[PDB]
């Protein structure tokens, strides 16, 4: 008897479309920023002349 | 006298004095201080910047927000703090000198 039996699968191949790659990498902007705030601040005269 | 750089300038005669007869408890006589100077912002400085460090991070919020306090009542508390230390800067350095003020009315032919 032939050794690899009937029993078994055979379905035969398929026209697979091309491979693309796994990763794009595509170029990054830097974010914006503006300058940071001073917090404790400058006062005025609460009391005139 | 000869602290005087070290008081405020616009309070006049800076001191209360209180005196109690009996002394403390073993000991001859003795005395106890109170005293209310703008150097004490170094803490209220340190705290503040210190601060900075943990919630410009959100580290630990969790802590308070598992308690169900919000990042508002952070804002507030940290708003409050800057603007005590901002009358601080206020009061240190505070000019003597008088003040005066002056305001013009109308307009040129001209601007």
């Amino acid at each position: 008897s032939p050794g690899t039996p009937g029993s078994r699968s055979r379905t035969p191949s398929l026209p697979t479309p091309p491979t693309r790659e796994p990763k794009k990498v595509a170029v990054v902007r830097t974010p914006p920023k503006s300058p940071s705030s001073a917090k404790s601040r400058l006062q005025t005269a609460p009391v005139p002349m | 006298n000869k602290n005087s750089s070290y008081f405020v300038e616009w309070i006049p005669n800076n001191v209360k004095t209180a005196v109690c007869d009996i002394p403390p408890r073993g000991l001859k006589m003795s005395a106890t201080f109170i005293g209310n100077s703008t150097a004490i912002q170094e803490l209220f400085k340190r705290i503040s910047e210190q601060f900075t460090a943990m919630f410009r991070r959100k580290a630990f919020l969790h802590w308070y927000t598992g308690e169900g306090m919000d990042e508002m009542e952070f804002t507030e508390a940290e708003s409050n703090m800057n603007d005590l230390v901002s009358e601080y800067q206020q009061y240190q350095d505070a000019t003597a000198d008088e003040q005066g003020e002056f305001e013009e009315e109308g307009e040129e032919d001209e601007a």
